[PDB]
């Protein structure tokens, strides 16, 4: 025994070749799923549920692996999902094909170095190609935004419920920036809750102007329907307590014991008015509320709602405006819930909900999604969750990109342009990238089913042409159309990071060439 | 005769400990050179980490053998001293072992040889200091990216080394720092790295002060100050204790309220304290409660918890500010001053891949350097990490010892030449040992070319050509020369070329070398123990 | 190593070596504080900083500039207060002295140890040349007190 006693270990071309196999594997279980004529996916848990999705990323996220580079591409489409939220549609096929065309050259016995060398260069000029091919577009005209996540949604199911998906995700988004930036506010997509109610349809969803508890009154008085209510919001417990410091009591006359029984329900009291000389309606709080404390409280009249999550406090704070306060004794009034257009708690079958609607300005909102049943609603909240999400890199970046394979082609021939001008051993793996690049329409086409190469063909020669760049392929009818009419539309960082991404990945792949196991640590 | 185990001598033991030298040698003989290639190891579990640098290599891998225990703690020595070489020490310390065993298989006393390796250091390291480049001439930021992008070959970001290097010697130069009065000594690992999956490399930013790995503790508390009062804070934020052990004690209740009212207003009036300094911005390890916060909200301030000890001393050096244990003072009263404070131009949490991180921009006290990474995933962002601490590594190196040596093994290029014709000046049978030294050290050229794939004895006694033509006609300002080159697979001269490496790297790794060799070379005999 | 952030090397450093524990006074036998009443709360938190302020005051009067404290893990070791104030007044301080190395080290310095506030006096406070922590192992750091006007004979 020498090394470790049980660690494997592999060489050289062997590795090489298993890792892009390994990769070309990783890049097809997903080929299919691309496009707007795309597949539908669906997951066996390991622990019961029933996961279905086209978003290659949760498909991925569900699986586990035994070889490495497999591992590593299934984060790489986990970041680019974090990051962009689609184009994980296309962003792993990509790498995938991009790394089948770089293998080519191991057997070259062209050394990986100079290739990386290669993509390097081929990623700036890419970068640069886009960058030229861009369109600025402006950011408040409504109907060009709901065009572009209406392209950037027509691949999943929520195709067919467009009109309503565009609309819910652009008052969302319009709805949520925190102009405390100066004029460099930044919108943030936690405060977006999504919330998952089965039963009605589709078109019973809707964006409410506020949040969603669900919770229910504590007590039958406090009334379940109010116009203007005024909200405070405790984040301490509204109780008598332990004090903290191991106290202890040693009474000695009769008295004392009922005494000290009082003086926590005095406590409590004291608490109350202080509530009550702010003249609210609501209280809302994460811990508990005494009964008695809940007992002052309506007899004040006032609505009470107890043991509520704290992301859930943030954006109902968000959403009137008020600020959460842990001191009742230090309420003020500008903490007073100003700004709640109604406060009202229904019925959805066999549970109460809170609604909190018609603010004033809010800034918080929640989305209510009502379907058919969880799995399926889970879907619509990842398409929701990808539409919202390009829509905001939109409201980060006005620059927009034809899709469709479109922007590919047009690197494809600036490459081929600047390869045939850049004469060198590197010129192959150069032209290789670009030729690599060309797979994304073609997935469109197989996925549409029709005459793959001559489709491309004729793709790419329409494509010499300089007088028109935006050609792309239609999802449905499998032909050659110009983008600009058809609409499908992208915002540019999409695509930027997608290859940015892409050439990590082939560049951390390509530098592999050894496997080592069994380190117990 | 001992229990629970054999022994091994002589010639078994001798041939064992130099064929576990080989098998680790040829562990990491592939990654080493501009164009080494990356190891990585599927852990047991899939947490897979790939890395380049050897130590990295040696220490996750699990080693039983002695020697080769020997080899990685040299291994990761040399990383606490220089951050590359590990790419080398290791193969230079197999080779000579190698070697020097290849001598005593024969029959040749291992003490006659050891006393040649000794003096085959001691003159490689005296004909090094002959050898040196000096670059105060040269111009510092030209030398310091030449320096970087070599090193930064053989690496993940070598392709980048450009930019990568840019970056580096900014964030070096910016982290310059007053040593024992009379040292401009720049501390390492001062600069701060941050990962962050994303985008690429091509958009990692360098930040011109620092960088915290932190959020937010109240959403409601806002986001972004362009005001400079940073106050840190050690001491912890709760509702206190009693803290040893005192028990409190009622026989009258009329005070419970009371006491446990100012159960809180002791912390509430620490923060009105801190406060009404004006200080917006606070840090604290320790923790911090719901309380505090409401208090900061309505005072609008800056709050952020469970910052690691290391990260808020920076902050101290950086703004100016004073590490605070406590509030006290010379005498018993809890106050605080202003003078505390330090000073940042704008402070700002900002979401880098939907994390929110904390930054600290321009602290006027003193300049500070933080990098971000940008990257695919946690690979190859940490990997990257490990070859930027090895950057900043060898920077700090030539910035602390003016001096620098010629890539490329121009190194042992020369050096296996002098050493061969200072052999015959001995005349014992010790110039034996200092040929095969030099023989031996004759490795890097090698394992460079192979790893470069092309005829590597052409190369090699190309080299030696050259380098023996730089040791006839002592004329040799115009025939001493020095380079190597891999990319064209030919020779050049590295000192236009622009690959350089610190002088301490090649010296400290020589040194260890021969010191491994010492000892794993007086070896005879293992006696093996079964365990209890 | 060292235990003041700030502190690094000092010279003409005169040196003491104290053995009482800088912290909340506890008492051989078992005791306790008991709270009852209002004032007790800030009496308290005021006057163990009052007691450790006299400490660290007397210390300081004294002269030292450097303190070596051996282990207490019997009770509390050096309080962080204390450490506070020791930082604040500009004072090298180290924790963790073996009790095996008391009597070589007042051998070597030539400083006999005080275990009590009264007899830690001017007489008493060993002299060396120089002290401070030097660096090496990158970043394994290392004390080192050269030169002493009483030279032991370690």
């Amino acid at each position: 025994l020498v090394l470790s006693q049980n660690t494997k270990r592999e060489s050289g071309r062997k590795v090489q070749s298993g890792n892009i196999n390994a990769a070309k594997t990783i890049a097809d279980i997903i080929r299919t799923c691309l496009g707007p004529k795309s597949m539908m996916k669906m997951l066996l848990d390991p622990m019961g549920g029933i996961v279905m999705t086209n978003d290659g990323n949760a498909i991925l996220r569900e699986i586990q692996v035994q070889h490495p580079a497999a591992k590593s591409m299934i984060e790489i489409s986990r970041t680019q999902d974090e990051e962009v939220g689609d184009g994980t549609t296309s962003v792993i096929i990509l790498a995938g094909e991009m790394l089948s065309v770089a293998e080519h050259f191991l057997e070259q016995q062209m050394h990986p170095t100079v290739v990386i060398s290669a993509y390097r260069k081929a990623l700036d000029d890419m970068i640069s190609t886009l960058k030229k091919i861009s369109i600025p577009v402006d950011i408040s005209d409504s109907d060009m935004m709901l065009n572009i996540i209406n392209s950037s949604i027509t691949t999943k199911a929520i195709s067919r419920w467009s009109s309503l998906a565009c609309n819910i995700a652009l008052d969302a988004v319009k709805m949520v920036q925190f102009e405390e930036n100066g004029r460099k506010e930044i919108d943030i997509k936690k405060y977006a809750r999504v919330e998952k109610i089965p039963g009605g349809i589709i078109e019973d969803s809707c964006v409410l102007r506020g949040v969603m508890i669900n919770k229910d009154v504590t007590h039958p008085r406090m009334r379940r329907y109010i116009k203007n209510p005024r909200i405070v919001l405790l984040d301490s417990s509204l109780e008598y307590k332990k004090g903290e410091s191991q106290t202890d009591i040693e009474i000695t006359r009769e008295e004392d014991f009922t005494r000290i029984l009082q003086m926590e329900e005095e406590y409590i009291q004291q608490l109350c008015e202080d509530i009550i000389q702010l003249k609210p309606d609501v209280v809302i709080t994460e811990k508990g509320i005494s009964d008695l404390a809940q007992h002052y409280l309506m007899r004040a009249n006032i609505t009470a709602i107890r043991r509520v999550r704290k992301t859930d406090n943030n954006r109902i704070a968000r959403a009137c405006g008020a600020r959460i306060v842990s001191r009742p004794e230090e309420l003020r009034e500008d903490d007073v819930g100003t700004g709640a257009g109604l406060l009202e708690i229904k019925k959805i079958g066999d549970e109460y909900f809170t609604f909190i609607t018609d603010c004033k300005d809010p800034k918080a909102c929640t989305i209510l999604l009502r379907g058919a049943s969880k799995e399926i609603l889970s879907e619509v909240e990842r398409n929701l969750q990808d539409a919202m999400q390009v829509c905001r890199n939109v409201l980060l970046d006005p620059q927009l990109v034809p899709g469709g394979g479109a922007s590919e082609m047009a690197v494809a021939h600036a490459l081929t342009e600047k390869s045939k001008a850049m004469t060198g051993v590197e010129q192959w793996p150069y032209r290789a990238v670009a030729q690599a690049l060309e797979v994304i329409p073609r997935t469109l086409i197989q996925n549409c089913g029709a005459s793959t190469i001559r489709l491309l063909t004729s793709l790419r020669a329409k494509h010499t042409q300089e007088n028109c760049e935006t050609w792309g392929v239609n999802g449905e009818t499998g032909t050659l159309v110009d983008m600009k009419e058809l609409g499908i539309w992208e915002p540019l960082a999409v695509k930027l990071q997608t290859y940015k991404t892409a050439v990590e990945t082939a560049v951390l792949l390509l530098r592999i060439d050894d496997i080592v196991s069994g380190h117990k640590k | 005769l001992s229990v629970f185990g054999d022994r091994s001598t002589g010639e078994t033991i001798r041939s064992q400990n130099v064929m576990a030298a080989a098998s680790i040698a040829n562990i990491v003989k592939s990654s080493l050179g501009p164009v080494g290639l990356d190891k990585m190891l599927v852990d047991d579990i899939g947490d897979v980490t790939i890395t380049n640098d050897g130590a990295t290599i040696l220490k996750l891998l699990e080693v039983e053998h002695p020697a080769a225990k020997v080899l990685c703690e040299l291994a990761d020595l040399q990383d606490k001293e220089v951050g590359d070489g590990t790419t080398s020490v290791v193969i230079i310390a197999a080779e000579l072992l190698k070697n020097a065993d290849e001598l005593v298989k024969q029959k040749i006393h291992p003490t006659s040889v050891i006393s040649g390796y000794r003096l085959a250091c001691k003159e490689a390291v005296r004909y090094i200091n002959e050898n040196l480049i000096v670059n105060t001439d040269e111009l510092g930021r030209d030398c310091l990216i030449n320096a970087a992008k070599t090193s930064m070959s053989s690496k993940i970001i070598g392709i980048n080394g450009d930019f990568f290097a840019n970056m580096v010697v900014d964030a070096v130069l910016a982290i310059k720092y007053t040593d024992i009065r009379g040292q401009p000594r720049y501390p390492v690992n001062s600069v701060n790295i941050l990962k962050a999956h994303g985008r690429s490399q091509m958009e990692s930013m360098l930040i011109s002060g620092y960088a915290l790995n932190c959020v937010v503790g109240s959403q409601g508390m806002p986001k972004r100050i362009v005001n400079a009062k940073i106050a840190c804070l050690d001491f912890s934020l709760q509702k206190t204790k009693m803290k040893l052990g005192v028990q409190v004690v009622i026989t009258d209740p009329e005070k419970l309220d009371q006491i446990r009212q100012r159960e809180s207003d002791i912390t509430k009036e620490r923060i009105q304290k801190i406060l009404a300094t004006g200080a917006n911005v606070i840090l604290t390890t320790g923790g911090i409660d719901d309380m505090c916060l409401k208090y900061f909200v309505e005072a609008g301030a800056m709050a952020v918890r469970r910052v690691l000890k290391r990260d808020l001393k920076r902050i101290a050096k950086a703004s100016g500010a004073t590490i605070l244990s406590t509030l006290a003072n010379l005498e018993g009263e809890e106050t605080f001053e202003a003078a505390m404070l330090g000073q940042a131009e704008e402070v700002v949490q900002e979401r880098i891949c939907d994390d929110e991180l904390i930054l600290i921009k321009n602290t006027k006290a003193r300049t500070s350097a933080s990098i971000i990474l940008r990257g695919a995933n946690d690979f190859m962002c940490d990997e990257m990490e490990r070859s930027l601490h090895d950057a900043l590594c060898v920077v700090k190196r030539v910035l602390e010892s003016k001096s620098v040596v010629p890539g490329g093994g121009a190194v042992e290029a020369a050096l296996s030449i002098y050493l061969e014709n200072y052999a015959t000046s001995m005349g014992s049978r010790e110039q034996l040992a200092i040929a095969e030294f030099a023989r031996s050290l004759l490795v890097i050229p090698n394992t460079l070319a192979v790893n470069a794939a092309q005829d590597s004895t052409d190369l090699v006694a190309k080299l030696r050509a050259f380098h023996n033509e730089a040791q006839v006609n002592p004329e040799r300002k115009n025939l001493k020369w020095i380079g190597l080159d891999l990319s064209n697979g030919k020779p050049r001269d590295n000192k236009q070329a622009g690959v350089f490496e610190p002088t301490i790297v090649k010296v400290k790794s020589l040194k260890f070398a021969t010191e491994a060799a010492i000892t794993i070379l007086r070896i005879d005999d293992l006696i093996k123990l079964h365990p209890e | 190593k060292v235990s003041n952030s700030g502190i690094t090397r000092v010279e003409k450093a005169k040196i003491g070596l104290i053995q009482f524990c800088l912290s909340a006074p506890k008492t051989d036998m078992d005791n306790q504080i008991v709270v009852s009443d209002y004032a007790q709360m800030d009496r308290v938190l005021r006057e163990e900083r009052a007691y450790i302020l006299n400490l660290v005051k007397q210390i300081k009067k004294t002269g030292c500039n450097v303190l070596l404290i051996q282990k207490s893990i019997l009770r509390d070791a050096l309080s962080d207060l204390a450490l506070h104030f020791l930082n604040k007044m500009k004072i090298m301080v180290i924790k963790d002295i073996e009790r095996e190395d008391i009597e070589f080290i007042c051998k070597t310095i030539g400083t006999k140890p005080v275990a009590h506030i009264d007899q830690f006096t001017a007489d008493m406070l060993g002299s060396a040349e120089l002290a401070e922590e030097v660096n090496l192992n990158g970043s394994g750091k290392l004390l080192k007190i050269t030169g002493c006007a009483s030279p032991g004979k370690t």
